[PDB]
DNA sequence: GGGGGGCGCCCGAACAGGGACT
DNA sequence: GTCCCTGTTCGGGCGCCC
């Protein structure tokens, strides 16, 4: 089969990101995998000469004893030249599989081949890394769906004839499968698919919780909550223009104890009941825009309670909502937070079909250190990490 | 001989052609090793004599080796190193003693002339030309002092050792450059059978290993270690006794010291290090401060006493104790059995402006997991000098993502505590402080103070100052006139942003009295409010403050 | 004495991103 | 906008190996 000529961004030179270091457990999976895929022509070993290289580990998955191989493209997907359904968004049941393989059957043009150059170390350094370089369309480049699209169309065609209230959708490695139909004919709907692809060669979107800020209710209130309360809405009026604060402010008129409880006002008791309304109305007028980058924000609420706002432009929130999990001993920020941004990403690519840049309230070296441990995706969100400021905390508290 | 080896394909970078740059003196006696090296390259074929056709040279000396007998011949193409196209350094680290496993036969062999043994790629030769003076040669082979060389060499090593590998997966060869650490566990007559085999291989694609080089019996000299059978050894590490002391003999002391904590425990560099700052040259002369006097001493003691580290059985666990040094130093000790060290270290990184003790310890926990998975391949557990509530208590109120892996409390002071906490809730029966603080940015004149709700206020002057560092300032101010428990309100984020987090030190003087007073205070309870927007008394101080 | 690649350690220079202010 | 302050990368010395 004849090669589709790819190009870089122009103006732009091929990824040189170091490997990281790696468990014993991945590197004799990937020196497992990998010698392999050379056996079957899908990747050649590569000198030093070739100036390029991509970070690359693995995932163990679920219960199993396969891993994974996942090379981290984000930078070459950034370098490499240039339509969703609204109708997944809503379905009983979601279901993903993994199309990888796919891509190993088309050939990949030969000028391009050497940008895609990976590394793989050794255990304390007994050996220099040993290269390889990809001949086929390699899982995580966001080339390889593009380039297999047509034949990825054929494949499909006649499933979805024969089912057109199933939709399917790719992503990079990835298929979205959604129906209405009870589980177990969704399930036995599925498992047709794979049958179907075997022959070629689970998620809930409908009921994914919005989360409202909100006021507390109470029956003393004290200069410091009233304090709070005003610093909060004075916040929350950046994004709904319609919050007030003038009444509640006139309370805290003059120099008083934080502990002195002091009695609402009729208006300020109203200016309350407004604001709790002007909160449950919907944030007006904010339009997705695939020209620029959904941004990601994620914030620790304590107890395993987690917030994010998705938005592109700020106080314009796309969406906004929450993560809980488990109350206990071996609780563990680091898996939680990268559990997080697994479950942002997938709303996401989901409902606008896209990837969110995160910013992380992480330390980078914390990160970097172990999220690798707790990742089960075949793709990879592009982040940042950012010391938030301990106001913004509480905004989003519940 | 020469390697059958496939060249490795090289270019110059786009638009840039090779050098031109003129022979400098040498020494006679340079100038006789260097011929007798070259008659002797050439006759091998390893150099050609080039004639008018090449435009290019590039300067060549040498050095006496290790051995005090024999020459290195060297060339400063550094020229040529700029107009040469990148290459991936295939080298990701060190091997570490400490990483081995124990083995029942070992082997150490050294390649001969390795370099000049792998051929160099035919359209870039002409660029090396160089010239002995007294003849105009150019390489055949990879020279030494040229960029491309390591990895190249690195590279082919790799392809020719393969194949043996593959055959003998279970024969161990540590590579570093052409040295060869080769382990089994065979007897002794198998192994040197394998031994044998492998230097056929290797003499097969013109790779000889001399006897000279080739080490059959205890203990081994390897990546500057003694490999005992049972344990290693760093080579003897001497430290200098000037008594005037510059940058450069500093800088050279402090490397000494930091090579010798990887089996030395308990060594510490922050008060030299500190010396090193400002010093806009090598050459400086510097003072030894009292205490880094102090501390070079503590070293000295350290080093003469006797010490070695154990090999790695995977069969065992790996713990990690870390001690605390003070400072923002810390020392670690890697094992498997109690008192048989594997390896230890130190961290001594001081990153933030502001930060505490708990914090740094989650940083050198980072640090040495890094190190264990390059070395190991896998984490340690860990004993650390810190309560298992104090911990808890510090994940409950940081907001951010913070962990250990597993670890167990270890009651080996000085102990990590956090020095104060400040209160969730507003105190009752505590005098309120409203604080603040302006600044003028052209004068850098600037005001700071406070009321309070039981009628007190205060106003200090200050300058050459800043409006966050008056904001601080007004926070100093309320700690310092409020009595053991006090409610302090400002409008600052940047203030509450740094105290919040808890803070032990800081490079801030400033931040540092601040913390001085939160140590002494019994309740301390910090919140904010948004200025300029009419909130008594934020009102009442921002007036007071802001006559500038 | 003048060269090279790797890793480590410290430092200061450059530059990026958020807050407060004119 | 600018100024201030903080965090990152990156290059420069030195240590060690070959
Ligand atoms: N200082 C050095 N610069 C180098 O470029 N090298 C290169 C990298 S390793 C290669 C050969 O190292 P060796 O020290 O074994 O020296 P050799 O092979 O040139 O000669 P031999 O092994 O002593 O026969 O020379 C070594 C150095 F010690």
């Amino acid at each position: 089969i004849e090669t589709v000529p790819v190009k870089l961004k122009p103006g732009m030179d091929g990824p040189k990101v170091k490997q990281w270091p790696l468990t014993e457990e991945k590197i004799k999976a990937l020196v497992e995998i990998c010698t392999e895929m050379e056996k079957e022509g899908k990747i050649s070993k590569i000198g030093p000469e070739n100036p390029y290289n991509t970070p690359v580990f693995a995932i163990k998955k679920k219960d199993s004893t396969k891993w994974r191989k996942l090379v981290d493209f984000r930078e070459l997907n950034k370098r490499t030249q240039d339509p969703h359904p609204a109708g997944l968004k809503k379905k009983k049941s979601v279901t993903v599989l993994d199309v990888g393989d796919a891509y190993f059957s088309v050939p990949l043009d030969e000028d391009f081949r050497k940008y895609t150059a990976f590394t793989i170390p050794s255990i304390n350094n007994e050996t220099p890394g040993i290269r390889y370089q990809y001949n086929v369309l390699p899982q995580g480049w966001k080339g390889s769906p593009a380039i297999f699209q047509s034949s990825m169309t054929k494949i499909l065609e006649p499933f979805r004839k024969q089912n057109p209230d199933i939709v399917i959708y790719q992503y990079m490695d990835d298929l979205y499968v959604g129906s209405d139909l009870e589980i177990g004919q969704h399930r036995t709907k599925i498992e047709e698919l794979r049958q179907h692809l075997l022959r070629w060669g689970e998620l809930h979107p409908d009921k994914w919780t919005v989360q409202p800020i909100v006021l507390p209710e109470k029956d003393s209130w004290t200069v410091n909550d009233i304090q709070k309360l005003v610093g909060k809405l004075n916040w929350a009026s950046q994004i709904y223009p319609g919050i007030k604060v003038r009444q509640l402010s006139k309370l805290l008129r003059g120099t008083k104890a934080l502990t002195e409880v002091i009695p609402l006002t009729e208006e300020a008791e109203l200016e309350l009941a407004e604001n709790r309304e002007i909160l449950k109305e919907p944030v007006h007028g904010v339009y997705y825009d695939p020209s620029k980058d959904l941004i990601a924000e994620i914030q620790k609420q304590g107890q395993g309670q987690w917030t994010y706002q998705i938005y592109q432009e700020p106080f314009k929130n796309l969406k906004t909502g929450k993560y809980a999990r488990m109350r206990g001993a071996h609780t563990n920020d680091v898996k939680q937070l990268t559990e997080a941004v697994q479950k942002i990403t997938t709303e996401s690519i989901v409902i606008w079909g896209k990837t969110p840049k995160f910013k992380l309230p992480i330390q980078k070296e914390t990160w970097e250190t172990w999220w690798t441990e707790y990742w089960q995706a075949t793709w990879i969100p592009e982040w940042e990490f950012v010391n938030t400021p301990p106001l913004v905390k509480l905004w989003y508290q519940l | 001989p020469i390697s059958p080896i496939e060249t490795v394909p090289v270019k110059l970078k786009p638009g840039m052609d090779g050098p031109k740059v003129k022979q400098w003196p040498l020494t006679e006696e340079k100038i006789k090793a260097l011929v007798e090296i070259c008659t002797e390259m050439e006759k091998e074929g390893k150099i050609s004599k080039i004639g008018p056709e090449n435009p290019y040279n590039t300067p060549v000396f040498a050095i006496k080796k290790k051995d005090s007998t024999k020459w290195r011949k060297l060339v400063d193409f550094r020229e040529l190193n700029k107009r040469t196209q990148d290459f991936w350094e295939v080298q990701l680290g060190i091997p570490h003693p400490a990483g081995l496993k124990k083995k029942k036969s070992v082997t150490v062999l050294d390649v001969g002339d390795a370099y000049f043994s792998v051929p160099l790629d035919e359209d870039f030769r002409k660029y090396t030309a160089f010239t002995i003076p007294s003849i105009r040669y150019q390489y055949n082979v990879l020279p030494q002092g040229w960029k491309g060389s390591p990895a190249i060499f690195q590279s082919s090593m790799t392809k020719i050792l393969e194949p043996f590998r593959k055959q003998n997966p279970d024969i161990v060869i540590y590579q570093y450059m052409d040295d060869l650490y080769v382990g089994s566990d065979l007897e002794i007559g198998q192994h040197r059978t394998k031994i044998e085999e492998l230097r056929q291989h290797l003499l097969r694609w013109g790779l000889t290993t001399p006897d000279k080089k080739h080490q059959k019996e205890p203990p081994f000299l390897w990546m500057g270690y003694e490999l005992h059978p049972d344990k290693w050894t760093v080579q003897p590490i001497v430290l200098p006794e000037k008594d005037s002391w510059t940058v450069n003999d500093i800088c050279k002391l402090v490397g000494k010291l930091n090579w010798a904590s990887q089996i030395y425990p308990g060594i510490k560099v922050r008060q030299l290090s500190k010396l090193l700052r400002g010093t806009k040259a090598l050459t400086e002369v510097i003072p030894l401060t009292e205490e880094a006097e102090l501390e070079l001493a503590e070293n000295r003691e350290i080093l003469k006493e006797p010490v070695h580290g154990v090999y790695y059985d995977p069969s065992k666990d790996l713990i990690a104790e870390i001690q605390k040094q003070g400072q923002g130093q810390w020392t670690y000790q890697i094992y498997q059995e109690p008192f048989k060290n594997l390896k230890t270290g130190k961290y001594a990184r001081m990153r933030g402006a502001h930060t505490n003790d708990v914090k740094q310890l989650t940083e050198a926990v980072q640090k040495i997991t890094t190190e264990s998975i390059v070395i190991w391949g896998k984490t340690p557990k860990f004993k650390l000098p810190i309560q298992k509530e104090t911990w808890e208590t510090w994940w409950t109120e940081y907001w951010q993502a913070t962990w250990i892996p597993e670890w167990e409390f270890v009651n080996t002071p000085p102990l990590v505590k956090l020095w104060y906490q400040l209160e969730k809730e507003p105190i009752v029966g505590a005098e309120t402080f409203y604080v603040d603080g302006a600044a003028n940015r052209e004068t850098k004149l600037g005001k700071a103070g406070y009321v309070t709700n039981r009628g007190r206020q205060k106003v200090v002057t200050l300058t050459d100052t800043t409006n966050q560092k008056t904001e601080l300032q007004a926070i100093y101010l309320a700690l310092q006139d409020s009595g053991l428990e006090v409610n302090i309100v400002t409008d600052s984020q940047y203030a509450l942003g740094i105290i919040q987090a808890q803070p032990d030190q800081s490079e801030s003087e400033l931040v540092n009295q601040i913390i001085e007073q939160l140590i002494k205070k019994e309740k301390v309870y910090l919140a904010w409010v948004p200025a300029h927007k009419g909130i008594g008394g934020n009102e009442q101080v921002d007036k007071l403050v802001s006559a500038g």
